[PDB]
């Protein structure tokens, strides 16, 4: 009889909690070539003339 | 013409000579004229590279100044190329 609507009120609270979720990510970085280059005086000469 | 295929064919007949081939530009046999096959192919994919080396070896000291014609000399054999920037002709001479 002590306890009343008014002078007891009985509130809800909760918070905003964001959903989990599970990603994945795979970073390959450029591919890399292989390159052979010969240089002599005449081939940078021919080119020069 | 007689005059490129008569020359061709006297320097064959020529005594002491095993034979003339012409190589192509980029390492191909356009005539062959040895007695076994084995020589001919090697002869086709080794000599060509070596010229284009020795082109490189002249060139280096003079840019200006490329090969007219290489002769190599070996123990029992001579080995003479004339290279041409469309053709080159290679002969193998036994020294007399």
């Amino acid at each position: 009889t002590l306890r009343n609507k008014f002078n007891y009120n009985t509130r809800e609270c909760q918070t905003i909690n964001p959903s989990i979720r599970e990603r994945g990510v795979s970073t390959e970085p450029p591919p890399s070539d292989t390159i052979c280059g010969n240089i002599t005086q005449w081939e940078i000469f021919d080119a020069y003339y | 013409m007689s005059e490129v295929e008569d020359t061709l064919n006297r320097i064959k007949t020529h005594k002491t000579v095993l034979g003339y081939l012409i190589v192509n530009s980029e390492g191909g046999v356009v005539r062959g004229a040895f007695k076994d096959e084995e020589e001919s192919k090697n002869i086709a994919n080794s000599i060509p590279l070596l010229t284009k080396k020795a082109r490189s070896v002249v060139r280096d000291l003079d840019p200006t100044n490329d090969l007219v014609f290489l002769r190599i000399q070996t123990k029992l054999n001579e080995i003479m190329v004339a290279p041409d920037d469309e053709f080159s002709l290679i002969v193998i001479q036994t020294k007399g």
